[PDB]
């Protein structure tokens, strides 16, 4: 379970094995993270020229 | 009289913003 | 004769520039003549007009030193002199009517808020501030910044932190002058650290570290640490040591506002994460602060909205939330909405520009 | 004052014309899409 | 700098005036009043009459009501002419306490709420609880309403279903118009 | 801080050993 | 230089035991009487002054000292002086005689590398710099970059100088750039790893240091023990666990290293404990490694309580993810610790916020927060984009 072969968790307190759900994010973190990088280069550059 | 001068003044202010739009209209 | 009118005017400006301690010998003795100079054939002409040939700033520089009350010497029931200034500035204020007046008009309001900040009452501020809006496109980058600084100070007594944070952060991003990097810069930093304390979100003074004296910094760190670690004991002894400092700057108001904040900050670090948090822990922390008002303060604490909890004392547990949001409806959409508005205003400027 | 009337007139002609710029600009937007589509 | 005609009854009047703002729960005005005060720290802190509303303002602010209450009873000035203002003050705190209890507790006993508000008779507390619009059982007070959501006009706003969409579109629509 | 942990550590072990 | 500095570090970072200082001072005694090194002896004494190594015979006389091999003698000033007189005399005659012949354009440079050796062995700061720039000025081959790079690195490791070794490495590398020899590439990276842990950035150091060979040696410019222990620890420390089971579970050099000496305890024992998940075994073992290996090293006392706190946090953090419902009472009781330790340092970890640990301390239950309809991303993006928005407002502050 810790290696995340299988998408379960243990409820130790209970002494039972309980369900987990495999997909916990969509492709919007990746997508935005790439955009932030581009934008930040372009801006940083532009400010310098303006002066 | 003073009020008549003010009315004219506000028109002068609006125009400059139009001038920068006269330039933008030509690019289109 | 054309030349005569012009020649008087250039001379009046020139006398105003010189008198910042060159060929001079008492700013106060000379004030009478400066008032004299100002009003005929200058202040008089301009009736529907504003310029940067007329400048309150020159007169501000002059007037400011007299308001250390060392020429008055507190022998008197009220200053005459400030009343005279105020009378005359308010006289301009009439003439302005928000048709072309935003320029010099804005300086007069900075001056008016300053006198309230020295020792007046800051409830009169509200109208001036509102009157004083009208599209601003003729005020200088340093002027914008000083006005914001004064405005922020107003907001803080009125218990409006967020509004003050936005203004002070907007101020320091104006002014490429190397003359407002000097002591004025220090004053500005002081106020941004104070606002950070009040919200109680307070980050470390890292940024401030290469832009202030190491002498300023250490006491400044001392205050922040007092809040952050969340001790009343630590906080009181820091107030006791750096008494002269808090007095001197005149940000003695902190001592009232912050005490209630400090005690709350101190509960907050102690976790509220799970569905019940045992009553004994939270009681323990509070017991140090005051053990006669443990229910009253926790209830008050909840009421404020800083943190939020549920109590049963017929179970003797305090029940809590995670303090972590959801994304499933309008409230993140409201952040989306603010951002697009900000972009559009900015867009309008780039096109105009 | 005979002067003030005159000056107000000159400005007024100018005003009608500032709105007029806008109205040709709107029109051009429509024609730009249709042309680009055509190509 | 008006310092040329001072009396000591002056001091008594200002403490009464500070208490007058305080009892109405004008927090901001109390802050402005210190600002008008010429020496803030020396005048206020030395002077014992003046010290009672200041200590009080701190303890009320924190939500240490019980300590404020004890300090008001034991004063010198309570004997004198703070008696007038006490009646107003007492209602002000009991209302803030009533309001604190409505938010935090899901349930609490009647006897407990009676002690927290400063009554030593149950019936005066059931009458106030009932005015406040709390439901009560025999031996328990209930706070199923911990708030009172709604309150007349102010809608098409917040937690609806399709007026939000209209608003979303509309923000866009303005944004288009400006760009273009 | 090292000193604190070591003191606690030595304690835990001793305690565990005496159960 | 390395062996001087390391045992010098060992004296000054002494608080654990009597023998920790004692063994340090003796090796330093051996070394300072081996060759002339007076002004770096002086520094050592000055640096551990008002401590417990304050015994001297030239600038402070105290017998409260637990060392007595950090003492001067004036017998030092008969050895130092005859050696320095011979060396300065011999080398002035060399530079003089060479220049007189009008021999070489690198033999002038060889004569000044010799003076640079001479000066870095005495421990001089300015004398060594100012001689060495001469060799780099009389460059005509890529030979000049190699010599420059060795001498700046020697001074660095002896003193604990950072800054002109860093500028001079960077300055010389662009002087002519083809990456030089292989050997020079390892040195260049490793020194960089020092620099980024020294400014304190953590991860940046690992990028250069771990990719530096873990068997690189040149005696006094770094030993085998030093580079490998430093790589392995920063390795563990700032890296995720995918990296750890890849690379910091074994390099085959480390296997051979730990065979001869027991001064690692971080490629084998702590890695295996962490992978099995422990607190019974893992935190004890951390403490033992910490005293014995970490405080002795010059660059593992430079991440101190962060090493200790992030690594107890990391084993907890991975156990959290496997157990949705975790009994803080069972763990804190019986998992080789006591209730109060586990609860109060767990509670310390939580608002640093490197955890999704939904805690009650006294009930003794912890549960576990999914990101789900908060994302990490939706909220994190939600305020990262306001980084972008401020800088354009900033641009529109100033305008034309």
């Amino acid at each position: 379970i810790l290696d995340k072969i299988f998408y379960g968790v243990l409820d130790q307190g209970n002494g039972w094995l309980y369900v987990y759900e495999t997909p916990n994010q969509d492709a919007t973190y990746d997508s935005a993270l790439e955009l932030v990088g581009q934008l930040n280069k372009v801006v940083d550059q532009l400010f310098e020229k303006a002066s | 009289e003073q009020k008549i001068q003010e009315t004219e003044l506000k028109i002068r202010s609006k125009t400059e913003n139009v001038r920068r739009l006269e330039a933008q209209r030509n690019a289109l | 004769k054309t030349i005569e009118v012009t020649a008087e005017i250039n001379c009046f400006m020139h006398l105003l520039v010189q008198l910042f301690l060159w060929d001079s010998k008492e700013l106060e003795q000379l004030v009478e003549f400066n008032r004299k100079v100002v009003i005929p054939n200058l202040l008089c002409y301009y009736n529907l007009r504003s310029l940067n040939l007329i400048n309150a700033k020159l007169w501000f520089y002059i007037y400011l030193s007299h308001e250390t009350l060392a020429r008055s010497s507190e022998e008197i029931n009220s200053d005459n002199q400030n009343i005279i200034l105020r009378s005359t500035m308010m006289k301009f204020l009439k003439i302005a009517s928000l048709k072309h007046d935003n320029e010099t008009k804005a300086m007069l309001i900075n001056l008016i808020l300053r006198d309230f900040l020295n020792n007046g009452e800051v409830d009169s501020a509200s109208d001036f501030i509102s009157k004083l809006e009208y599209p601003h496109t003729d005020v200088s980058s340093s002027l914008e910044a000083r006005y914001f600084f004064y405005l922020s100070k107003i907001n803080a007594i009125q218990l409006d932190y967020s509004t003050a944070n936005e203004y002070i952060i907007a101020a320091i991003r104006k002014a490429p002058h190397n003359s407002k990097s000097l002591g004025f810069l220090q004053q500005s930093n002081k106020l941004h650290c104070c606002i950070q304390l009040l919200m109680g979100d307070i980050p470390e003074l890292s940024f401030f570290h290469q832009s202030n004296m190491q002498k300023s910094l250490l006491p400044y760190y001392h205050l922040t640490k007092a809040v952050k670690l969340g001790d009343l004991k630590k906080f009181t002894s820091t107030i006791t040591k750096y008494k002269q400092l808090l007095l001197k700057d005149d940000t003695y108001q902190l001592c009232v506002r912050l005490r209630s904040n400090v005690i709350k900050t101190g509960i907050r670090i102690i976790s509220l994460t799970y569905k019940k948090i045992s009553l004994r822990d939270i009681c323990l922390k509070l017991n140090l602060d005051s053990e006669q008002t443990v229910e009253y303060m926790v209830s008050r604490a909840i009421r404020d909205g800083v943190i939020e909890a549920k109590i049963n004392h017929e179970d003797g547990f305090i029940e809590t939330t995670e303090l972590l949001n959801i994304y499933d409806s309008e409230d993140p959409q409201q952040v989306f909405d603010e951002r697009i508005k900000f972009a559009n205003q900015l867009h309008d400027e780039y096109l105009v520009s | 004052y005979f002067k003030l009337k005159k000056l107000e007139k000159e400005y007024e002609l100018l005003t009608l014309q500032e709105d007029y710029i806008k109205d040709e600009q709107r029109h051009l937007k429509r024609e730009l899409k249709r042309a680009q589509e055509e190509v | 700098n008006h310092k040329l005609s001072e009396s000591d009854k002056k001091s008594k009047l200002i403490s009464l005036y500070l208490l007058n703002l305080l009892s109405q729960n004008n927090t901001t005005k109390f802050h402005s009043e210190l600002q008008y005060l010429d020496k803030h720290i020396k005048n206020l802190e030395d002077d014992s009459l003046l010290s009672y509303p200041i200590k009080l303002d701190r303890w009320l602010m924190e939500g240490s009501y019980q300590k404020a209450w004890d300090l008001l009873q034991s004063g010198s000035q309570n004997i004198s002419e703070f008696d007038s203002f006490t009646d107003i003050l007492k209602s002000a705190i009991r209302d803030e306490i009533a309001k604190n209890t409505e938010l935090s507790y899901d349930f609490l006993p009647l006897s407990n709420i009676k002690a927290l508000l400063f009554f030593n008779n149950e019936k005066e507390t059931e009458k106030f609880a009932l005015e406040r619009n709390w439901p009560i059982v025999n031996s328990k007070v209930y706070f199923n309403n911990q708030s009172k959501e709604k309150a007349d006009y102010e809608d098409e706003m917040m937690h609806e279903e399709d007026q939000k969409t209209n608003i979303i579109e509309k923000a866009m629509d303005y944004a288009i118009s400006i760009e273009n | 801080d090292d000193f604190t942990n070591e003191l606690k550590a030595e304690l835990d072990r001793y305690k565990r050993e005496n159960q | 230089n390395y062996e001087v500095s390391e045992k010098a570090f060992l004296l000054t970072q002494s608080k654990v035991s009597i023998e920790q200082r004692k063994e340090a001072a003796e090796f330093v005694l051996a070394k300072i009487k081996e060759e002339e090194m007076a002004p770096y002896y002086k520094y050592l004494c000055e640096e551990y002054l008002v401590n417990n190594g304050q015994s001297d015979l030239e600038h402070d006389e105290k017998s409260d000292s637990l060392n007595e091999w950090i003492k001067f003698d004036q017998e030092l000033y008969n050895e130092l002086c005859k050696k320095n007189e011979s060396k300065i005399k011999e080398l002035n005659e060399k530079i003089q005689k060479l220049e007189e012949d009008d021999e070489g354009e690198l033999e002038q440079a060889q004569a000044w590398i010799n003076l640079g050796e001479y000066y870095a062995q005495i421990g001089d700061k300015d004398n060594a710099e100012k001689t060495l720039g001469k060799s780099l000025s009389k460059a005509i081959s890529t030979g000049a970059k190699i010599d420059v790079m060795l001498t700046i690195a020697r001074l660095g490791f002896f003193y604990n100088d950072q800054l002109y070794v860093k500028e001079k490495l960077e300055a010389v590398n662009s002087m002519i750039e083809k990456g030089g020899d292989w050997e020079r590439r390892n040195r260049y990276k490793t020194y960089y790893g020092i620099h980024c842990l020294a400014v304190r950035n953590f991860k940046e150091a690992a990028k250069l240091l771990v990719d530096s060979l873990a068997t690189f040696t040149s005696i006094e410019l770094t030993s085998y023990e030093s580079i490998a222990t430093y790589a392995s620890v920063t390795g563990l420390f700032t890296l995720e666990r995918t990296d750890l089971k890849s690379k910091v579970i074994d390099s085959p050099e480390l296997l051979s290293l730990i065979s001869t000496t027991a001064a690692l305890q971080s490629i084998s024992s702590l890695t295996i404990s962490l992978y099995a998940s422990d607190y019974a075994s893992y935190f004890p073992y951390l403490l033992e490694t910490y005293a014995n290996v970490l405080i002795p090293c010059k660059y593992l006392n430079r991440h101190a309580d962060f090493f200790v706190r992030e690594m107890r946090r990391k084993v907890y953090a991975q156990l959290l993810e496997s157990y949705k419902t975790l009994s803080l009472k069972s763990m804190a009781s019986a998992f080789g610790v006591s209730v109060a330790f586990l609860d109060n340092d767990l509670g310390k970890f939580i608002p640093n916020k490197q955890l999704n640990c939904v805690i009650d301390r006294v009930n003794g239950i912890v549960e576990t927060n999914r990101p789900d309809n908060k994302n990490a991303q939706y909220h994190l993006l939600v305020k990262q984009g306001d980084g972008l928005l401020t800088k354009l407002q900033k641009y529109g502050a100033a305008v034309r």
